[PDB]
């Protein structure tokens, strides 16, 4: 509203998040597979 | 994502949707049991044999 442009609203929180782990019983280590995005976020 | 689906990015909804339970956990059970038996599905056609010739 102050100096004209237009701005698109892009939705935050996108991706899918995957857990890659064996039972807790096994091991508490988790693999996190991240789709929809390369190795940036972590 | 039934969480993302229908509060989107929005505290104050997630936390009215999180009285609604296992609503969201019961929805992705079941397409989860989808996309299991669709690998699955693809598994009983495509490999009845366990030797690559
Ligand atoms: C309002 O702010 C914009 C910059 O965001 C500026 O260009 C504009 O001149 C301002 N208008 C007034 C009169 O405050
Ligand atoms: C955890 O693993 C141990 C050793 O294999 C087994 O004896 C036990 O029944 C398991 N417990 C659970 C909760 O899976
Ligand atoms: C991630 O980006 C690199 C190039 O910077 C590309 O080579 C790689 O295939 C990409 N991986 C994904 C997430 O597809």
């Amino acid at each position: 509203p102050q100096t004209l442009e237009i701005l698109d609203i892009t939705p935050c929180s996108f991706g899918g998040v995957s857990v890659i782990t064996p039972g807790t019983n096994t091991s508490n280590q988790v693999a996190v597979l991240y789709q929809d995005v390369n190795c940036t976020e972590v | 994502d039934c969480t993302m689906y229908i509060c989107g990015d929005s505290t104050e909804c997630s936390n009215l949707l999180l009285q609604y339970g296992s609503f969201c956990t019961q929805l992705n059970r079941a397409l989860t049991g989808i996309a299991v038996e669709q690998d699955k599905n693809t598994q009983e056609v495509f490999a009845q044999v366990k030797q690559i010739y």
